[PDB]
């Protein structure tokens, strides 16, 4: 079956440059064009361009001409997209596309590109169960994750080993630039004396990686 | 009641009049002038159809 | 350049409802392609030469038109196709795609669930007050939440986060967080969060006393 | 978005160095003059220009502009500011309104530039009471320009016609005509109450078909008011 | 030996409208070349051979004319094509290149929200005070400020800067900067910043008091 | 593809020599004149000369004659701009650009050669947001850049992670020969002592950088 | 001042396929109307308002499009279908057409059966001898007339006129006329008609000898 | 409506003056400049000159200055054109025309000015069919009207009567300086026995009218 | 003063097929304008102010142009077309006209019927013998007409005269007259006219004896 494999999320500081790569598989690699397109956080899709990795042919949308190059490298079935002078303008998912008519039938799984001098990993605080988060037995408690850049975090609870209702708020961006989200479980209220909880946060961007025990409030 | 044309124009567009002339006897004549309170991002309504 | 406008941007059906999402371009192109995508995943190939479906597409889908008007359609809305879907053309340099439809699935109205949590201490301690509240498992998404310190009506200083629709009955969670310096949070004894939505009657109010215990 | 203009009266260089006896070409179109009407309501509202003017020579201190009516008038327009030519999408055009105009009369109207026939300059014919901006003249309105008495004018009986018609607020005196080939029939009127009235104007011969004619005697207008005409038709 | 004059040197278009620019040669030349130029990138190739389009290039665009006319046209403006067009010649040596035509996205009038602030401490210890007064996103880019410093308007000793467009909202900033030394600072109280703007019925003044949070 | 890669910028004492390189590749070097074009802080463009990669031979703007000097080297694919003495007047971008018929094609991305007889790092001031502002509302903060030569600063916030609602303005050119300007972003006033605001400033030729945190001011 | 163009003139189709026509607008119009006209009656409304169905037209028939393009569609033909359609706008003084598309039918190929006839006594009379050549009920309507006098290839001294699609069996037939004075005509013996298309492997010869019965 | 009313065809002698007339209606005749334009049968547009109706104030194109005078008549609202020295060149179509900006909006109908010093009527001719001009069952035949001046002549068949392939051939000038034109009509060659073919030939300056009877040859 | 410079000066198009035909100014103006003109009748103000369409004209027709450069536009040829197109300016004294387009339609190749007529009886009894030879309803206007009396060809005693195009098939028809004194014409015997065109593959011969029936 065929794969496109892209590289991993970087954070490159505006003005250095950087080159993701898009590694094909499963196909005769110069019987298709590669194709890169952008999604920011505004979700809609831009294409950049494309490449044929046969004769090196290149088309660009101009909103991109003078600012990504696109290359191939035959012998490992790859293809590259180049950054000269990275923005802030250009953080966003970069995903690498296969057509050969004017449709695109296998995509990457996207690169995450961050134009920053710096990465911040998270405070993590309790959202501590209490009469005022129960309802029909089940209490809602939490961990608010806030003020860390650049997207994403993960958040397990009790290292994998919790079954309970889960409500995952995606991230918000603060007016300084840093997110935040609440990653909360639901929980048979009668447990919270008994059973510890223990929120599992982990930043990729700053190698980070934190448990935090939520504990119930001692006020009802 | 008016449709707006989905057109690049009505991304400057801020206000519609609207004049009635009663043709009875003697003849009435009022316009009104209808104010938009934000300007128009896209052509149509985004939950279909022409504003 | 060649502009896709994508109609309705937004939209829900009911399970089993008929679905119809157009594509206009600005410009006549020989073809018209659609692609699916779920949140955090890739977009995938859903129809192809504006009426073939891509290997995995389920037959409710088919697409349709010609020249500059081209539209998909469901069948019958099943929950698994609630996703943003794109339409996409390149009769003509530069490839473009249009502006997307996001298609959510339609449900009985059910009302909120409302929970407030106040500030840890751990987060004082470092100058700040974060007042949360939750409204679990509710459909439309359409809420209002407003905040009242000491019976005061709040403004400008809260951010609302909105889940995705639930995989199992679709409803929606949202949490209010109000944000206020140490200082503000520890002169005002009432936090209350105040919940409008159609599933209820009345609008529900969920409070705490700071300095309780 | 532009520098401004403020504008006063000054004297004229004499009216020999506008109306030439040459053509100037056509499409020196610098200079633009219209007619409106000032006042937005529909009472005697004044009747004036609109002359616009578009400014390659770089940097200006005042636009002169002469009006001639055949009266001889000119304006000295000094700008504000300066901008060392067209910052907005536009050329860059100004406007002044004033000169109220008279009824029928030939305008001649030149414009240079200071420190600068002229190749700016344009000229026009103003109309009568009929026009839809100068009908709005207090002279006009004041003959019955604005008058609309909607005559309708049946024929009753062999020597009967009857005319119905709606009075004007400026007077109380109508003579209703009729005519084919002859007058036929006349009656003169008295009415004081703004409605639509009716009125039996007997005739001599045949009137289907012939021309009602409504006289009003307004006092402003002794006789020559601007009259009313339609027809007799048959009734319903 | 042949130069190229441009004209306008500046215009701002409506979404939707047409758009012509000139390109006036001093004598006769055998093609005429346009490049597109966006603030703080290189000059690209749009249209050369006086009417062949780059690839990528909308075909909006067109370009025509012979002997020492020419014209680059816009069949109906969009935002994305707010840049600074040059047309080049290369029938004579030197090549050169017009002066530019710099075409500017149009959009509702906007009013600047108007901010003022104080000089800091840690300038005024060095013996001169900044005062600077913020004008943010407004449209069009025409505006008045003026400093008042105790009723007395100042002259001479400040100056302005504005943004090019946003690219988003087509918007500008303006800032408008009053020096002083420390002491002429010291002396007066009441440091004003009246604004002027079509956008406003009525001028706008933001105020501080020296010393005063 | 075809890229043309031009060396970084550069500092010269005032009537110094300095020499850019422009790197081409992805075609025949010999096959196409390159051509070295100029951009003022006015904006227009200047051609300065070309020159045929294939013998050397050259042709310049007269304007410009005995102040530069166009070579290549055939080996390493490079064109060279030499100044032999560069003064105020000839500070400004530097591009050079390939030819085919009577257009440039391929732009290099611009080299700024800066005439300098010192260098001078900026003071970096606070614009504290104002405490009379309005209930919600919207509150502006900012930093000032002042006395710096020669451009350019750069300035992000928040270590680049705060983009959104912010305006750094051109420079200045005040009266003393220095520069100066402001970078200023607006924020809710609630989040004035919620959030923190840091400008980084950067000013490369002088080495200097300065992070500077923005506060209201404080009251008493 | 709208000019509306249609796409494609004249075209033809299988029963069951699909058809596509296309209406063009020189610029921006707020509604196309479709008319069907076949051959001796008054044009009928067909699709109005850009996609409505005039009461009982099929519902195999659809309209499409905005701005300046626009659609009729035929999901499936249908022999009925034969016919002219005009595309029509009111949005702009002067009221315009389209120019037509004219759609017949597409059947196998089927070779002409040949006929000639020599003139009539009656005819020679006069002076004149029309010698008649009669293709009748073939298919595709392309076919090439060559006549032959003693075996001398003749030209300029011959009209053709062919049928509309006959109502039954949608075929075609053609007349070709060869007119001679009545002394050239009494000079030759053998008259031939040689017949070309498409359902014949070798071309068809019919001929006479003047004066044979 | 606006409608620019012209005099009727003129034939002069050279050397008399005639005086063309241009009669407006439907608009103010004062606001309007009056053009007047000759077309030889070159078909070339010549502009003449132009004048202002409100004071008489003309321009002329200067190969027609004190040739041709412009003139008004406010009264009667009409401009007049009049060559007060004709010359054998100044036989043409005159136009006149409204312009308001540089463009002419309305056109007046014409007139055709013919200076001939002398006139000649033609002789008319048959030209009788035969075999010789019979093919696929058409008969030519026609009338040879020959060295006639000035121009024009007027050919008809049958008087108006005649449904059939008509060929009037422009007029040629012969090196006599006296015009020859053949008027040719197709039939059918089976009606050459029982109709008849009439041509009428008018020739207004000469006041002469001819009708020709066209029959077929036949040996003694 | 500004001479305008047409090109092409005469032309043929095809109906539906796009035309353009360019006007070159000698300096610049501010305005091009255009007018059709049929044979026999007035011009038509047709394209004013470069690019508007004067009221009536079918928006197939387009002016655009700046300086010195102007040129006009038929998006697709129709019939009535057929005509002489002049530019016009009136920027500069003395208002000039151009020097015209004549606008024809092409059509398919169709051979000349070729006829010829000996003098009558009634020009020879006069002095004078014109033979006249016939060429009907041919295209294109090219042909060649050679005179032979006793098989000597014939120079600078003929005349041609050329139809405008039919309004029906769009042909040219000609007529050549040789003209001889009644001396030459009695003293040969043979009068051919040999007419060379496309349409025909072999130039075609028309003769007579002087004296046959
Ligand atoms: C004079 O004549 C005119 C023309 O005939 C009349 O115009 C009609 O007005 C009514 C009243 O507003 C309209 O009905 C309403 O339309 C609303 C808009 O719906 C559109 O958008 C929806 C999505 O957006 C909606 O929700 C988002 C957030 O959730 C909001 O931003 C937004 O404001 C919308 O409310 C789409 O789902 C929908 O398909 C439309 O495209 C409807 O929202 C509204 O529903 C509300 O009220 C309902 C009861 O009326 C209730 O059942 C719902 O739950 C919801 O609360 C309602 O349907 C007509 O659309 C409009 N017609 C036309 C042709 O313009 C005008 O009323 C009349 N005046 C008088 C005095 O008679
Ligand atoms: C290279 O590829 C092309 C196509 O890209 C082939 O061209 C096709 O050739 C086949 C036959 O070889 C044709 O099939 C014939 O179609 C006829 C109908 O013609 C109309 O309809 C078709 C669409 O189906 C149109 O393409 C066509 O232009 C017409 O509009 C049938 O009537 C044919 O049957 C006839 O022929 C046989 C003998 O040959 C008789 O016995 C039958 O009774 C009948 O008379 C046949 O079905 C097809 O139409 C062609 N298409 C095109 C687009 O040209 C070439 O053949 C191929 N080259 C090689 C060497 O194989
Ligand atoms: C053949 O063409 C296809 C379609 O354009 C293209 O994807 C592919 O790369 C081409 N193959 C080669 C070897 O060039
Ligand atoms: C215009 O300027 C002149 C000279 O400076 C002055 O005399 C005149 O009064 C000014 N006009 C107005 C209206 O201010
Ligand atoms: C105005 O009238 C004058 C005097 O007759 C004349 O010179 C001029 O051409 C007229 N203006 C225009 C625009 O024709
Ligand atoms: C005066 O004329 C100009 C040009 O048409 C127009 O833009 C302006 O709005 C007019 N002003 C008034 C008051 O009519
Ligand atoms: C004129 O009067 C008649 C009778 O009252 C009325 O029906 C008609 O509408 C009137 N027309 C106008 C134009 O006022
Ligand atoms: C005139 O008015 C009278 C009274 O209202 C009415 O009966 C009659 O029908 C009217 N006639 C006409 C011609 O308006």
């Amino acid at each position: 079956e065929v794969q496109l494999q892209q590289s991993g999320p970087e954070l490159v500081k505006p003005g250095a440059s950087v080159k993701i790569s898009c590694k094909t598989s499963g196909y005769t690699f110069t019987e298709y064009t590669i194709h890169w397109v952008k999604q920011n956080h505004g979700k809609s899709l831009d294409w950049i361009g494309g490449i044929n990795p046969n004769n090196g042919g290149t088309t660009y949308n101009q909103e991109f001409k003078g600012k990504a190059t696109l290359t191939v490298d035959k012998s490992s079935s790859t293809a590259y997209m180049e950054f000269r002078s990275l923005t802030s303008e250009d953080s966003a998912v970069y995903y690498c596309a296969r057509s050969y008519y004017g449709y695109v039938d296998y995509w990457g799984q996207g690169t995450t590109l961050t134009a920053a001098a710096s990465t911040k990993g998270p405070s993590v605080f309790p959202l501590a169960p209490s009469s005022k988060s129960t309802s029909g037995g089940t209490a809602a408690l939490g961990c608010l994750v806030k003020d860390y850049f650049p997207e994403p975090v993960t958040v397990s609870w009790n290292s994998g080993a919790l079954t309970s209702g889960v409500h995952t708020f995606p991230a918000v961006l603060q007016s300084s630039g840093l997110y935040s989200l609440s990653s909360v479980v639901t929980v048979p209220s009668s447990s919270l004396g008994t059973q510890t909880y223990i929120c599992n946060v982990n930043h990729k961007p700053s190698n980070t990686k934190v448990d935090k025990k939520a504990e119930p409030k001692s006020c009802d | 009641s008016w449709i707006l044309r989905a057109d690049a124009s009505i991304r400057l567009l801020k206000a519609t009049k609207i004049c009635v002339m009663g043709k009875s006897h003697f003849q009435s004549y009022s316009c009104i002038r209808c104010n938009y309170t934000q300007a128009f991002q896209t052509q149509t309504r985004p939950s279909g159809g022409k504003w | 350049q060649i502009v896709l406008t994508q109609s309705p941007a937004i939209m829900s059906a009911s399970p089993g409802e008929k679905v119809t999402m157009t594509c206009s371009a600005s410009s006549s192109i020989y073809y018209i392609h659609w692609y699916q995508q779920k949140s955090g995943t890739s977009p995938k190939r859903w129809i192809y030469d504006t009426s073939k479906l891509a290997s995995g597409v389920p037959a409710r889908f088919s697409g349709s038109g010609s020249g500059t008007s081209y539209s998909l359609t469901i069948s019958s809305m099943e929950a698994e196709d609630a996703a943003t879907y794109y339409c996409q053309q390149w009769s003509s340099n530069p490839f473009t795609f249009g502006s997307g439809t996001k298609l959510e699935i339609k449900r009985t109205v059910a009302a909120p669930s409302v929970f407030i949590f106040p500030p840890s201490d751990e987060q004082l301690k470092s100058g700040t007050a974060s007042v949360v509240c939750l409204l679990n498992n509710f459909y439309p998404r359409e809420a209002k939440v407003q905040w009242k310190v000491d019976n005061a009506l709040q403004s400008g200083n809260s951010q609302e986060s909105v889940t995705e629709q639930d995989s199992k009955d679709s409803t929606y969670s949202l949490s209010s967080t109000l944000t206020l310096s140490k200082a503000d949070y520890e002169k005002h004894k009432v936090y209350a969060c105040e919940v409008t939505h159609q599933g209820l009657s009345s609008p529900v109010t969920k409070s705490f006393n700071r300095g309780e215990c | 978005p532009e520098p401004t203009i403020q504008c006063g009266s000054e004297p004229g260089p004499s009216p020999e160095w506008m109306v030439r006896h040459t053509l100037t070409p056509g499409d020196l179109r610098d200079l633009r003059v219209e007619t409106i009407k000032s006042n937005v309501d529909l009472e005697d509202s004044p009747i004036l220009m609109n002359i616009s003017w578009i400014l390659s020579i770089r940097l200006l201190k005042a636009t002169k502009i002469c009006v001639m009516g055949k009266s001889y008038s000119c304006i000295r327009c000094n700008y504000t500011q300066a901008f060392q030519t067209r910052p907005s999408g536009g050329k860059w055009t100004f406007s002044y309104v004033g000169f109220p105009v008279e009824l029928n009369t030939v305008y001649f109207i030149g414009a240079h530039n200071i420190p600068n026939g002229p190749s700016m300059a344009v000229n026009f014919t103003s109309p009568g009471c009929l026009d839809h901006v100068m009908k709005y003249k207090k002279k006009c309105i004041e003959a019955g320009s604005l008058w609309k008495p909607n005559i309708t004018a049946c024929k009753r009986s062999a020597n009967t016609v009857e005319v119905n018609f709606t009075t004007s607020p400026l007077g109380d005196r109508y003579m209703a005509l009729i005519q084919s080939t002859a007058v036929i029939g006349t009656s003169y009127v008295s009415e004081k109450e703004l409605t639509r009235t009716s009125v039996v104007v007997h005739v001599t011969g045949e009137s289907e078909g012939a021309v009602v004619q409504l006289t009003p005697y307004f006092h402003t207008c002794g006789n020559d008011c601007i009259r009313q005409r339609g027809t007799v038709v048959q009734c319903p």
